[PDB]
């Protein structure tokens, strides 16, 4: 009766059904959990929301076409405006989470493509100026909920201001290394005549027990079509892909006044 | 303190180690760690995968 | 003083060298470690993990994410659908990947090379596929009756995606090289239809696989060297 | 403990398919030759020794040139030959920080050795006694040098080495120094939180590691007063990670760097030479 | 353990015939003096020590003579006289390599050993400060330097040493490196099948260990810049095979070398001297 | 003599090295301690 | 003679010492001496102090 | 440092000495050994 | 871990080694082994030749 | 030997107040 194609994720309020799962992901082999006495350092009592924050948050979904070159998040920043996560993460200095991700992706028997989930801990990426380097604005760095797309050409500014952005270029996956490697992060594939979701499961990465969330992203979240959409009938046609994130064994350290980042 | 050790075999073999510095970080390089897991990295699953199984049932 | 006599080698700086040397900051309380997910213990554990093969680097794919799909279709043709020498280290299309870049931090290797094959149609496309290789020494193979004569799988497609052919160890010496080489050199994977994909109307008629590497339980590299890979103007 | 041995194994007509998989799973490919064709017994009795991370690092790498001089200063520009500073980094180079890349984390102990080297500027300004070098770690915080012969020199708690020219090539060891529980290879983040309507300027602020690195500075004098003959001097730095423990593996740097971010080179963005066709041997 | 003694015997008069045999059978002769003579009782205390293949071996042997300079070169020709590659080999010279020949196969490590020697090129260019010499172990596939300064010289993984002039000669051990279970002295065959009807071409190929072995390069410079003073180097290569075994024995070389292979030279191919008659004392 | 092999770091003077070293002047009789008020062990008692 | 003692630890453990020389001013730097006593500075009161006390009753 | 002194042939190099001295290729995994026909221990088993 | 053997006489006898490095390569010449067996070379032959017996029977 | 951990503790409503006390005494 049970089957690894049909799974059933509830955390908090949100539970998510799906009918073709192709198993799940434990990042590393490694299970989220609260940090111990024996690794800690901020000394404060932790808040520790539970279900207020640890729960399912549904993304604007984006459109995947013959022509997309994909999709990038980073983690916490896709979910800074997200209930009581948000609230949590901006009144306090430190934050650590670990993730459930899971990717939505259906289509039909007829269609076919396959989308590359990859999940990157530190996933820096290139600017787009020659007269830099290293040179993104925070507000670039940190779209939210909407996220970035890749492009398959580098085009840097002819003025430094205008280049203050990634330079996410598809196949060196925004970073200098080729994206055919991207498979040594934790990752699945939805590949549409199989699959129509992939299921992360992420403990918290970093060389620190806890850190500022507001300057600092622990995971990125790449989504590659590593072969293109193709219908027959229409081969303009859209699918949705939508993302929906539960932040889990979430810990915040430093209470004080709400943190309200710039927005220009 | 003279730690005893076997050699790295050669063309056909014990050596002596003895540390000189009260810091660990002036000693010579750690000795092999043959440890591995790559399944963390090749198989990194929730549930169970046998070869010998279907992939997806 | 005690009586010495100082041997060649004396005050010589070998960069391979493996002494005791005293600490500049003597004393010094390093930072607790921590668990942190993700340890590596060896570079062979990364050489295990799939990696894509860019296998259709062809001008004007070659640098671009459709390096990566292999073209199918359901025209039933003869011809093969790749062909790639086992030359991990040195092969154009080998060389970029995961096993590839680790392997160019060596001289030597040895054991068998496992290719993965993601088939990427419609739900609705069947098919029948021969995978071989073809230890070294005779005429690399361009049909599908020589390719059939050496180690090979016959890949049916449907509910389980993936299919996996070995490169079994077959070599004469007990390691290759790390370059391009006659003596270590490693023989020929090819692939040919079995049968045709098949598809019904209102599908795609072209569609792509995907071609993973990684090194087995039995593969291992010795001679650590630089890497032709990474350069820099002086 | 050796790589894998192969078993005995024949043919098999079986329900059982080790052949096939589905590696939308995020599982690589896991079969075997025993799985796929008729296998001999075949005794592995060679070793994974030589990729160990210890083994893989266990090499001093050249990270820096610097450059010295001692003559008779007589301008600002030429005083400030006379000794030189540099902010202790990796990322001068390419072939060590592509390996230690590899990895997102990394925690080792450091040796450091320098190899020094001279030569006369010219002929007939005679000659130069042997000269001395100090090599003094400068730790965030501690005063620079403005001058060759200033009072920082007198190192009373920076580490420095004096160097003998001619003499061993000087080496010492630095424990983990990190601030945080490892190194950072990567570092997706800023320095501070720029907050909405603060005066502070967000046009030319910076990105990444470069924004919260900081190992301190190497200063380098040559101890002597000016000879008749000017020296010039180069000091090559390098370094060993020894004691090592690395976390997160990363696909290898494909192409060129063009400084110490991730940042590429619209020139240089091609590694693969394509080929003549798919078919090609 | 001794070579053999001598037991006290008497004359026979006896169908036992030990001083005739058969060498057709492949069998050299066996007899010994108390066979055929009369002899008295010898204690032999005597030892074959020195005739131990690791006593025959036990030498540091020169196998090549490198050339470096240092000077301010402004033309190709010069600029490649500041660094020298070397493929690693023991046919360079005659001496050891005809020991080693005595041999089919061998497996040893080996002792590396350098001297360094310099001249002043010319008198009326004033002087050179004490060089440091670089000696780079460039693995097959590492890359090759093109000049004296490149990047190549980091040497992150390559083993380099790093010598000053007037110091011990340096020194290292270098394991069994072989890829096969022992060195091969002598290769029948080719590095690969030439096929029938192939476009390949087989009119400059070559015959033997030349095709298939390769242990790599040996790369020097002198890391100094240059003085107003031209100087000239040399460096010997010294080796000396250690824990040493050799299989399958062979007549040595009876005439002079004529490259890296076993090819003769038409002027020197009658290594003996005639004697006057068969029956000249 | 015993043979040895000079290492890198060979003749340097680091200033936070550790050695020992020979006295200038042996067999010297040190004043005896006495007890004096306010002892220091750590300049994290002076931070508190 | 030789004392063997715990090295300070580094990234990831004992080390030899034996002196040389005639007179205890030749030898290496003082083991780690961890004696703390900041109350003879800090509260160097004739009457105890308890904090959850009143400090003047 | 331990007292020492330097006796004479200090800093030689004897092509007939038999030191220690360090590997370029550490921790190096030498090819597993077979057995080959004809191993020779002896130069007078070749002259026997 | 010293290693106490038998010198090589002269002229008219102990001699101590200590392994320094970790790789055998390292190593001192190997001890002199007496090892031989010149039939392998002098008298391969199948069937076994009696000195006193003749060759060809 | 370590510097000071620091305790799980909750909050008070108490007649014992740390926070409070009179530098005068040279403490
Ligand atoms: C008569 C020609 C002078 O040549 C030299 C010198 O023997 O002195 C060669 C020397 O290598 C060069 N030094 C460099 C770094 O190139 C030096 C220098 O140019 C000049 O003396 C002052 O400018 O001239
Ligand atoms: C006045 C005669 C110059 O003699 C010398 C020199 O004192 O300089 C001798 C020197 O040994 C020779 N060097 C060699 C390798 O033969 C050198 C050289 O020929 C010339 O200076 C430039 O060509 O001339
Ligand atoms: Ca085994
Ligand atoms: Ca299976
Ligand atoms: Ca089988
Ligand atoms: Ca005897
Ligand atoms: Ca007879
Ligand atoms: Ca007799
Ligand atoms: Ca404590
Ligand atoms: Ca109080
Ligand atoms: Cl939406
Ligand atoms: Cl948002
Ligand atoms: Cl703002
Ligand atoms: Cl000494
Ligand atoms: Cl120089
Ligand atoms: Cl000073
Ligand atoms: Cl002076
Ligand atoms: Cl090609
Ligand atoms: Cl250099
Ligand atoms: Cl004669």
């Amino acid at each position: 009766g049970y089957s690894d194609r049909v799974r059933q994720i509830t955390l908090g309020n949100s539970t998510i059904t799906t009918q073709e799962a192709a198993n799940a992901v434990v990042a590393y082999g490694e299970w989220p959990s609260y940090l111990d006495d024996k690794e800690a350092n901020p000394i404060d009592a932790p808040t520790e929301p539970d279900v207020s924050s640890n729960r399912f948050y549904t993304l604007d979904s984006v459109q995947w076409k013959s022509t997309s070159r994909g999709w990038w998040w980073k983690l916490p920043d896709a979910l800074k405006d997200m209930g009581m996560f948000g609230q949590n993460m901006y009144y306090h200095y430190l934050g650590r989470s670990g993730y459930t991700v899971h990717v939505q992706c259906n289509a039909s028997k007829f269609h076919q493509g396959a989308l590359g989930v990859f999940a990157i801990p530190e996933y820096v990426m290139a600017c787009n100026t020659e007269a830099k380097t290293s040179y993104v604005s925070y507000v670039n760095a940190n779209p939210g909920e909407k996220g970035g797309v890749f492009d398959n050409a580098y085009n840097p500014s002819a003025e430094a201001s205008e280049g203050r952005k990634f330079a996410a270029l598809d196949y060196l996956l925004g970073c200098g290394v080729l994206a055919g490697n991207a498979f040594v992060y934790p990752h699945q594939i939805i590949n549409l005549r199989t699959n129509n979701s992939a299921t992360l499961v992420l403990p918290y990465v970093n060389s620190l027990a806890i850190d500022c969330m507001a300057k600092h992203n622990n995971w990125g979240l790449v989504i590659l079509p590593l072969c293109k959409l193709d219908y027959a009938p229409n081969s303009s046609t859209e699918i949705p892909i939508t993302v929906t994130i539960a932040p889990m064994f979430t810990e915040f350290n430093g209470l004080r006044n709400i943190t309200v980042p710039a927005t220009q | 303190g003279a730690q005893v050790s076997s050699q790295k075999v050669g063309a056909h073999v014990n050596y002596t180690t003895i540390n000189y510095y009260k810091d660990s970080a002036s000693n010579a390089a750690s000795k092999l760690d043959f440890s591995q897991d790559p399944s963390k990295f090749t198989e990194p699953v929730k549930d169970i995968m046998i070869k010998t199984a279907p992939a997806l049932n | 003083g005690l009586p010495t006599m100082l041997t060649p080698g004396s005050s010589q700086f070998l960069t391979s060298d493996d002494f005791q040397s005293p600490c500049a900051l003597p004393n010094f309380d390093v930072t607790p470690p921590i668990h942190i997910p993700g340890e590596v213990f060896n570079m062979m554990e990364l050489a295990e993990i799939d990696s894509m093969i860019p296998m259709n680097s062809v001008t004007g794919k070659a640098n671009t994410m459709e390096m990566y799909p292999i073209p199918l279709d359901d025209k039933g043709s003869a011809t093969p659908i790749f062909s790639i020498s086992l030359s991990p280290a040195s092969d154009k299309r080998l060389q970029y990947t995961m096993l590839g870049e680790i392997l160019n931090y060596y001289t030597h290797w040895t054991g068998s090379l496992r290719f993965t094959f993601l088939f990427c149609g419609s739900m609705m496309a069947t098919g029948k596929i021969l995978l071989s290789y073809s230890p070294p020494g005779a005429k690399p193979p361009t049909t599908r009756k020589d390719a059939m004569l050496g180690t090979h799988i016959i890949w049916d497609l449907g509910l389980q995606s993936s299919c996996t052919m070995l490169a079994p160890w077959i070599s004469n010496t007990v390691y290759r090289r790390c370059i391009k080489d006659d003596f270590t050199e490693g023989g020929y994977i090819t692939c040919f239809y079995q049968t045709r994909i098949v598809v019904p109307s209102g599908t795609p008629t072209s569609m792509f696989m995907l071609a993973f590497v990684s090194a087995c339980p039995d593969f291992s590299v010795r001679l650590l060297r630089d890497t032709n890979h990474i350069s820099q103007r002086t | 403990p050796t790589a894998q041995s192969t078993p005995l194994t024949s043919g098999v007509n079986s329900q059982e398919v080790p052949a096939l998989t589905a590696v939308e799973t995020g599982a690589s490919g896991q079969a075997v030759p025993s799985d796929v064709i008729e296998t001999r017994h075949v005794v592995n009795y060679k070793t994974r020794s030589e990729s160990t991370l210890e083994s893989f690092f266990g090499r001093s790498a050249c990270v820096t040139i610097l450059e010295v001089e001692n003559f008779n200063a007589t301008t600002d520009a030429d005083r400030k030959k006379q000794f030189t500073t540099w902010a202790i980094t990796y990322t001068d180079t390419v072939q060590l920080r592509r390996k230690l890349e590899f990895f997102t984390y990394s925690r080792f102990d450091l040796e450091m050795t320098f190899v020094i080297t001279e030569r006369y500027y010219a002929s007939n300004t005679g000659h130069a006694r042997n000269q001395v070098y100090q090599l003094m770690y400068i730790p965030p915080g501690a005063p620079r040098p403005t001058a060759w012969d200033d009072y920082t020199w007198q190192s009373s708690s920076n580490p420095s080495v004096f160097y003998t020219y001619g003499s061993a090539p000087p080496r010492m060891s630095i424990p983990y120094v990190g601030i945080a529980n490892a190194y950072s290879h990567f570092y997706d983040g800023f320095a501070r939180v720029p907050l909405k309507d603060e005066t502070v300027d967000s046009g030319d602020t910076y990105y990444g590691l470069v924004t919260i690195n900081d190992f301190g500075t190497l200063a380098v004098r040559v101890v002597n007063e000016y000879n008749p003959a000017r020296i010039t001097s180069k000091i090559r730095v390098y370094m060993k990670p020894k004691h090592v423990r690395c976390w997160c593996p990363r696909p290898p740097r494909a192409v060129p760097y063009r400084g110490e971010g991730v940042d590429f080179k619209q020139d240089s963005i091609t590694p693969l030479t394509a080929v003549e066709n798919i078919n090609t041997f």
